[PDB]
């Protein structure tokens, strides 16, 4: 159910990453606004794709994620549990959080059931391994960035309206 | 120098018979996997497997696309081999050797292993004639809009006698 960085082809990282201080309050749900995917063999190719695409044009570390989620329900590990992510571009809120990328564009289009069902278990995972605090925050990075075009995805954020940790 | 055949390093086969290509072949094309590179034959044979599974299931080729790969343990693993047509280098598969260095060679080198392995199998190439006695050899970079082999692989490559910038 954990695609490893190996499994997907994923480039060393090009430098040292910071440690996050656990655990964090803070859980950011992302779109990807790649091409989505349903089988491993798809996700792996999107997951690595962008993994070029945030070194070589966003000038990244690293995918800029901690996990990414693909339609499979698949969980594939980006920079993981204990480094911090780049997916805000904002010291204040990567130092702060966990980023959840979702593989696909979600402006109109929803997640599959198997996306939704798999954030439940690898919240529950992350509480339970001492990085995620028990009164934790889920939020869309839309919400925290109203301006970024790019963290629009109205019908991946519907989908967690009702959700007990969801502001 | 070893040359570990698809089977012995665990893989597939080709989903169906591959183009063969007019011998000698007088062009190679060094490139790098950018994934993380291995220093024993189980490590290597796990980054190559993988590699195959990318390219066969990801991509949807017919088999894995180098002709050869060379491994931080200084062994050679099998692709396609001398007498096919890879998915490696696009418009520059067909009268081509396209080698693969396993690993990320962007700040870092190869290894003196690896490098030896890839001198070994040049030369193997030339005496078996496989390979012209006077081929050309470019880095992946110069034919496609990429960073492969690596800077510091190509760096390299670039002071071999075969190096061609045309
Ligand atoms: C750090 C780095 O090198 N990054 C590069 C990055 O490198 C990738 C990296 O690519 C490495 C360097 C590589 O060696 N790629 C080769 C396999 C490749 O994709 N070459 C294509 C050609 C593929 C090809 O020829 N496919 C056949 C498929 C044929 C299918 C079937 N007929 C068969 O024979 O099986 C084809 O289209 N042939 C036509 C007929 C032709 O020759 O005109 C090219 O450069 O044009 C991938 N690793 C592997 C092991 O595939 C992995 O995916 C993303 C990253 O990690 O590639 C992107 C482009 O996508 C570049 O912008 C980046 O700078
Ligand atoms: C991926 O996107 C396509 C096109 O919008 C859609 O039809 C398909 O159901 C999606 N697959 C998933 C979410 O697994
Ligand atoms: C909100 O989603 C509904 C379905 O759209 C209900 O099934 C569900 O009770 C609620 N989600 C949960 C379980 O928190």
């Amino acid at each position: 159910d954990f695609v490893e960085r190996q499994q997907w082809l994923a480039q060393p990282p090009q430098k040292e990453i910071p440690d996050l201080e656990l655990p964090v309050g803070l859980v950011i749900a992302l779109p990807t606004n790649s091409e989505n995917c349903s089988t491993q063999a798809i996700c792996v190719l999107r997951v690595r794709l962008l993994q070029t695409y945030d070194i070589e044009s966003s000038q990244k570390c690293d995918i800029a994620y901690n996990f990414l989620i693909g339609g499979d329900g698949n969980v594939y590990v980006g920079r993981g549990w204990n480094k911090m992510g780049a997916h805000m571009n904002n010291i204040n809120y990567d130092s702060q959080s966990l980023s959840f990328a979702y593989i696909g564009s979600f402006k109109t289009i929803q997640p599959s059931a198997k996306q939704l069902s798999v954030t439940r278990l690898l919240l529950e995972r992350g509480v339970k391994l001492g990085k995620i605090a028990p009164s934790y925050r889920f939020t869309a990075s839309s919400k925290l960035m109203p301006s970024v075009t790019d963290f629009k995805a109205d019908a991946l954020y519907a989908s967690f309206a009702n959700w007990t940790h969801w502001s | 120098m070893v040359i570990l055949k698809v089977a012995e390093w665990g893989g597939r086969p080709a989903k169906r018979m591959l183009d063969a290509q007019q011998l000698p072949i007088n062009r190679v094309v060094i490139s790098h996997t950018a994934a993380e590179g291995c220093e024993s034959r189980e490590v290597c044979s796990a980054r190559v497997n993988v590699v195959q599974s990318f390219h066969m299931d990801s991509w949807g080729w017919d088999h894995i696309g180098y002709n050869f790969l060379v491994g931080g343990d200084g062994r050679v693993y099998e692709g396609r081999g001398w007498d096919y047509v890879g998915a490696h280098t696009k418009g520059y598969n067909r009268g081509s050797i396209g080698i693969s260095f396993i690993g990320t060679f962007t700040t870092r080198k190869p290894n003196e292993r690896q490098l030896e392995a890839c001198q070994l199998l040049l030369q193997e190439g030339v005496r078996l004639k496989k390979l012209t006695t006077n081929y050309r050899l470019y880095g992946h970079r110069q034919l496609s809009a990429t960073e492969s082999p690596g800077e510091e692989l190509y760096k390299i490559i670039k002071k071999w006698p075969h190096w061609s910038h045309e």
